């Protein structure tokens, strides 16, 4: 018979015992996150050598079927999946060099801390020290410290590791036939196979270089009014015309600009939308949030939740001297156990955080159709944006008048809707140009455009160019500075967030025109509307089955990345912004520097 | 001369798929209404006769076939339905006249760690005829290289086992199915409903 009929045979058996494998390391590594002990740990690192062993052998044996000679397009997915994935063609040696530089660098970033002066032995690590440090204090120096002692601290001692992670990286995505570890990560929004139309992995740069062509007017706008707000705290060390210092954005690395809240505030006697001290009033307890929650999406008509979510999740702090990860997740375990491990307060941030985390619950139950390989989002971004179009809705005045948690009596004034979308957009927007920036220096370092010699002074030529940042301190080639972020020491893409970005308000604008919402789409709410889940539950149970492009279309109605609908969602706050940015200066110099 | 139904749903040994049992109900009265009526079936969809008409008809013998499967394989046991249960393990025939009867099984069949005492077949040479049953244990060939008995590259057992765990969902959860097939031929009647 053809080598597809015999490799449909491999993926059935493959199918089979991976979900067995797969459900013994959930199973496992839920036992662990649920119950912190050296013995789960075992357990849990014993079963996941066993998943990885047999992925990275089947992987192996997936190469013998050719791919050209696979007519269906199921299959073909998957043994690309399975091939590219696993199997490092790298050498013994240097298989090993790089789990070593790999593991080390994990090491240097968890447990890296940087020291006050004149007390040597008082010192801070990132969680939760450094991190509170940098996104509550209003003190130039202290900040300061904070930022180049984690930066001399852990990056440097990234540095020479780097410079050997990116050759060794490189050598191995070049085995799987691709230019660099850049284009190996651009795989994921490979609309490889199509007739013609097949998105390129090079594509996703081009079209990722046009959106921030097209966001620059609004964040050089939110860059000029947090500008004018930033002076009145610090008040001569910054200028009028010149980029933004990095250590006061709010947090380490200038991600988030959120912290930044109660300095750049549009309207601060206008009250907030905490609903917090309310649900405490109210009696409202874990099973009410996650109840509640399951009523939205009940709303719209999707699925009502597996009565193994409700009694084998951890959804809130089981106490019972079991220690636990207190961090939210979603599980999908891998053979319909859908899980949540939350340990969840009575809070709006948590009552907000159940819906995005049920959503990729709602996710994965519609995708579980599909075989193992493909369950999964279309791309990165199409995963995490399901979650936050959710919280979208969940988070509007009406939504909060209606469950009763917010007075029927809230004022909803112009000033209440600029203090919401400038909190927003402090978040949404000024980590757009962060998250390009980021990719696109890693991206040419892989290409090899920028040299080992060069990489700092790219770094931040590209900070001064592209997101309006300097430092505030000269640094030298000796540090690694975009290493001292999490996701670039640990080995993962950071364009899923650009991307996830882009999608989530393309959902939103569609959901929203299919619930026939009257009004700005910053006030809408998706609830009751059993014709926007029908779109919504044919995007999910796709999955990686059907090209993004395709998967998009059907929802949206179209086949690429627009940021219209993310501009169209902050229009009242571009309007906004542009009043106020009169007689101020929008816009930033390259040259000017704290250090000069 | 009342009939033994209560054995074949209360049992407390159930078949694997790939070895479904059948016992003949015959020489006896048959109350199909206290069947139907009772909730703890999920499923009881009767194909070629109406059910709640089933105690007013007669039939020459009654087959009880008997087997455990899991929850997205109960459609598969239909008439015309297609998969690896209804091709390599219990296939009904397109003209299937009679019930069709599961119920969730989870309480019993499963256990921490994983039943595996329940197995099907994964792979076959052809498609299983309408009623039939294959219990061989012959090693399968995909690839051009011979496997001469022993279980290795590109030669798959053809036996695999189902791996039920209490915290599956309702899906994956184990289902026991009971059968009803109804024979009618030149020959005395021996199942008929009180009448
Ligand atoms: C099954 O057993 C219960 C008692 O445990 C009995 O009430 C019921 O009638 C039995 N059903 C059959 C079909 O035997
Ligand atoms: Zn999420």
């Amino acid at each position: 018979s053809t080598t597809e009929d015999r490799a449909k045979i491999f993926l059935d058996n493959f199918n089979r015992e991976a979900e067995e494998l797969s459900y013994q390391s959930s199973l496992a590594s839920w036992e662990y996150n649920t119950n912190i002990s050296d013995e789960n740990v075992q357990k849990m690192d014993e079963a996941g050598a066993k998943w990885s062993a047999f992925y990275e052998e089947q992987s192996k044996l997936a190469k013998n079927y050719p791919l050209e000679e696979i007519q269906t397009v199921p299959v073909k997915l998957q043994l690309q999946i399975l091939q590219q994935s696993g199997s490092p063609v790298l050498s013994e040696d240097k298989s090993k060099r790089l789990n070593s530089i790999l593991n080390a660098m994990s090491t240097i970033y968890s447990t890296g801390k940087v020291c006050k002066p004149n007390n040597p032995q008082e010192c801070f690590l990132l969680e939760p020290g450094l991190d509170n440090i940098m996104g509550t204090s209003k003190d130039y120096n202290e900040r300061l410290w904070a930022w180049e002692g984690w930066r001399a601290e852990v990056g440097k001692q990234l540095r020479p590791l780097y410079e050997e992670y990116v050759v060794l990286k490189n050598e191995m995505a070049r085995g799987y036939h691709y230019e660099d570890y850049g284009d190996y990560w651009r795989r994921d929004y490979e609309t490889e196979e199509s007739s013609g139309s097949g998105y390129s992995r090079d594509q996703l740069m081009k079209d990722v270089d046009r959106i921030f062509t097209e966001i620059k007017p609004l964040y050089e706008h939110l860059h000029a009014y947090v500008r004018t707000k930033l002076m009145d705290t610090y008040p001569f060390h910054i200028s009028p015309t010149g980029c933004l210092p990095a250590h006061l954005l709010g947090d380490m690395w200038g991600r988030f600009w959120t912290n930044l809240y109660p300095l750049t505030v549009p309207f601060g006697q206008k009250p907030n939308i905490d609903v917090t001290d309310a649900m405490v009033n109210q009696g409202w307890d874990a099973n009410r949030i996650f109840k509640e929650a399951e009523k939205f999406f009940v709303s719209v008509g999707l699925p009502n939740m597996t009565e193994g979510f409700w009694n084998n999740s951890m959804l809130t702090e089981p106490g019972d001297g079991r220690k636990v990860v207190c961090h939210p997740t979603a599980w999908d375990l891998g053979k319909g156990d859908f899980r949540i491990k939350m340990c969840t307060k009575v809070t709006m941030e948590d009552f907000l955080t159940a819906h995005h985390e049920m959503g990729h619950i709602q996710y994965d139950m519609a995708y579980a159709t599909q075989p193992y390989l493909l369950r999964n989002g279309a791309n990165e971004g199409f995963h995490e944006a399901v979650g936050e179009v959710m919280s979208l809705s969940v988070a509007t005045p009406k939504h909060l008048k209606t469950m009763g948690l917010l007075s029927p009596d809230f004022l909803e004034d112009n000033e209440t809707e600029i203090n919401f979308l400038l909190k927003q957009a402090l978040n949404i927007v000024g980590t757009l140009p962060f998250t390009y920036m980021l990719e696109k220096w890693r991206w040419m370092v892989f290409r090899g455009e920028i040299p080992k010699e060069e990489w700092m002074k790219k770094w931040w030529e590209m900070k001064r160019d592209l997101v309006g940042v300097v430092e505030p301190v000269p640094h030298d080639e000796t540090y690694c500075d975009p290493a001292s972020l999490f996701h670039v020491a640990n080995d993962y893409s950071f364009i899923r967030y650009y991307t996830r970005t882009i999608f989530e308000f393309q959902f939103h604008e569609a959901l929203c025109r299919i619930a026939q919402h009257d009004g700005p789409l910053h006030k809408c709410d998706i609830s009751n509307s059993t014709d926007a889940g029908k779109k919504l539950h044919q995007m999910l149970s796709v999955g990686k089955s059907q090209p993004w492009t395709v998967t998009l279309k059907d929802i949206v109605d179209s086949r690429n990345m627009d940021v219209g609908p993310l501009l169209r969602y902050f229009e009242p706050l571009y309007t906004w912004l542009q009043e106020q940015n009169r007689k101020s200066y929008v816009g930033w110099n390259t040259d000017w520097s704290p250090y000069s | 001369n009342l009939c033994p139904f209560g054995e074949v749903f209360n049992a407390t040994r159930f078949a694997s798929v790939y070895a479904w049992n059948r016992k003949r109900i015959s020489n006896c009265v048959a109350d199909y209404s206290v069947l139907y009526n009772s909730a703890s079936f999920s499923t009881f969809k009767c194909y070629g006769v109406s059910p709640t008409k089933l105690n007013d008809l007669c039939f020459t013998n009654v087959y009880a076939d008997s087997f455990v499967i899991r929850g997205d394989e109960v459609r598969q046991i239909a008439p015309g339905q297609t998969g690896k249960i209804a091709d390599y393990n219990y296939k009904l025939p397109d003209d299937f006249t009679g019930c069709v009867i599961a119920w969730n099984s989870n309480n019993l069949d499963s256990k921490v760690g994983g039943n595996y005492n329940y197995l099907y077949r994964l792979f076959r040479k052809s498609n299983l005829k309408p009623f039939e049953r294959d219990i061989s244990t012959e090693i399968y060939q995909a690839g051009s290289t011979p496997c001469n008995g022993v279980e290795g590259f590109n030669c798959y057992f053809p036996l695999q086992s189902y791996g039920f765990q209490p915290t599956n969902g309702v899906g994956y959860q184990p289902y026991r199915v009971v059968v009803l097939s109804f024979e009618l031929l030149h020959a005395p009647a021996t199942v008929c409903g009180p009448k």
